[PDB]
């Protein structure tokens, strides 16, 4: 949410979820 | 106690009468505040009071609006009282169950809803949201726990507006609202210029969740929530990105393909319920379905069948009762919605 809002603002958010898939 | 208020009719006149009232408990305590049931003197009939800290109150303003068959009504409301602490009372319609209780209900028995009932209580849904749409409002909160049931009757009722708006274009909106499961993707990515369909991907949620007897997207986060819907659908295209989030964007990220529907679903998942599913739970907002499209959907041919009843025998509830504005979408629709046996 802090995380996700700081994703948002990176441009990194689908990069991220797609690690966390684990991938 | 009888406790008697002022209180003003919920849709006309703003004339205020007394109202008294009985048998009052808590049947419900949260962040937006405390809701009772209690039963009204006069006709003896049950009556939820929704009480809220209060400015107008949006959740008001778009409830004085509203009458449709599938959406709690507002009855009265009344203010009451640091004492600057102002409360507004909504005096509701009272519906016993919630769709969240029924369908918790089977999945403890380990037994899906039957599809008599995934049916009725969808289509009752869409028709809900085809009428608030029309207004340009946006519940913002569709989930089984706002879907209101009367066991006997099958009637379902959306309730609880507290997160409901009057979408404006190029009015920015919070892209944090509703419940997490129920959250459309758009909204994840941080959109503020989203429009009513984010009600309509929920109501894709509330579906699939009916078919696999648990939430589709459990996300554990924000972020965990868009891990689950990959899952399913795969990464959106940079085309679905921008229809998303215009103001977002990514120039790379590893593409993931979606996993098939029939196989997200148990094998004797109904083939036109996963179909209706597809439709609905779409990545880019405009090509989800409308609500008055997808109550004319063909998952739903066997409620306009004449010889339909509930498993209990009883009738089905009113399905045909269109008025223009509920129809406003797409007027023509009309004649595909009410069957000729629904006619005058
Ligand atoms: C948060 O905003 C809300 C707005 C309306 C309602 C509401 O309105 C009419 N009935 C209800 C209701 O909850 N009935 C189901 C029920 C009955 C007995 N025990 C538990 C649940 C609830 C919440």
């Amino acid at each position: 949410h802090r995380l996700l809002q700081q994703l948002v603002l990176s441009g990194n958010l689908i990069k991220e979820a797609v690690r966390r898939l684990h991938s | 106690k009888v406790t008697t208020v002022v209180a003003t009719p919920g849709q006309g006149p703003d004339r205020p009468q007394e109202v008294s009232y009985t048998d009052t408990k808590v049947i419900g305590n949260g962040s937006f505040g405390v809701v009772y049931q209690a039963k009204l003197c006069d006709s003896g009939e049950l009556v939820a009071i929704k009480k809220v800290l209060q400015f107008k109150n949006r959740e008001l303003q778009i409830m004085r609006k509203l009458d449709h068959c599938n959406i709690v009504r507002l009855r009265y409301f009344f203010y009451s009282s640091k004492k600057d602490e102002v409360y507004l009372n909504l005096v509701l319609d009272y519906v016993p169950e919630t769709v969240y209780r029924v369908a918790r209900h089977y999945s403890r028995a380990k037994q899906t809803l039957p599809v008599i009932y995934v049916k009725l209580y969808m289509y009752q849904l869409f028709r809900s949201l085809a009428y608030i749409h029309s207004f340009g409002i946006c519940h913002r909160d569709i989930k089984p726990q706002n879907l209101l049931l009367d066991p006997d009757t099958a009637v379902l009722k959306l309730c609880d507006f507290g997160s409901a708006k009057q979408l404006v274009r190029g009015e920015p909106n919070v892209s944090y609202i509703c419940s997490r499961y129920y959250r459309a993707p758009e909204l994840i990515f941080g959109a503020t210029d989203y429009t009513s369909s984010i009600d309509v991907w929920s109501a894709g949620c509330v579906l699939a969740e009916l078919l696999l007897g648990q939430p589709i997207f459990p996300g554990d986060s924000g972020v965990d929530q868009l891990v689950e819907i990959i899952k399913v659908l795969g990464t959106p295209t940079r085309e679905q990105i921008r229809e998303m989030n215009p103001n977002y964007t990514e120039f790379k990220f590893p593409q993931i393909k979606a996993h098939p529907w029939t196989k997200v679903f148990r094998p004797r998942t109904p083939p036109e319920a996963i179909a209706l599913c597809s439709r609905l739970l779409e990545y880019t907002p405009t090509a989800r379905l409308t609500p008055l499209e997808a109550c004319a959907h063909s998952f739903f041919d066997e409620l306009r069948d004449p010889n339909v009843k509930l498993p209990n025998g009883r009738d089905t509830p009113a399905l045909f009762n269109f008025t223009t504005q509920e129809l406003s979408s797409n007027p023509p629709l009309a004649t595909i919605l009410i069957p000729p046996h629904a006619r005058i």
